[PDB]
């Protein structure tokens, strides 16, 4: 309810270090997605690590 | 209390008892109860009238 | 159903927040201040002389 009345849309000023850290974060998002996809195919070889 | 601080000695404790001690004991409560009462009144109505 | 209730009525949702926050602050005022939850065993002293 506090977002519907105060959350504006346009915001093209995400600074330098904030915009840099978010694109920094997107890299790990794909690496984690490919890492998960790596684990899902090599099944038993990661059950024993557990 | 004021006049006994004046006409007494360096060894006489102006002690208190009876009802005059129940009134001297403490203060600072008669207000911060009415205040929060009004705040709860205002919020109870502000939630009703929207 | 449940969340849409409060989104349509922001003043109501905010009042519930302040009520919890204020009445909780009332609890903060009237709370004992120890260091541990009475983790020390209570003792009883029996003294006699011969």
């Amino acid at each position: 309810s506090l977002c519907a009345l105060f959350l504006r849309r346009n915001e093209g000023e995400p600074f330098k270090f904030v915009k840099k850290f978010n694109d920094f974060f997107d890299w790990s998002t794909s690496v984690f997605s490919a890492g998960v996809a790596y684990i899902l195919k090599r099944t038993i070889r990661f059950v024993l690590i557990f | 209390a004021q006049v006994a601080k004046e006409t007494l000695g360096d060894d006489y404790s102006i002690a208190w008892s009876g009802s005059a001690y129940q009134e001297v004991s403490s203060k600072g409560t008669a207000s911060y109860a009415f205040a929060l009462g009004m705040i709860f009144v205002f919020l109870i109505l502000a939630a009703q009238y929207e | 159903m449940f969340s849409k209730f409060f989104i349509e009525r922001p003043v109501f949702a905010s009042v519930v927040a302040i009520i919890i926050s204020l009445a909780g602050a009332i609890g903060l005022t009237n709370l004992p201040i120890e260091q541990y939850p009475s983790l020390t065993p209570p003792t009883v002293k029996v003294s006699a002389t011969y």
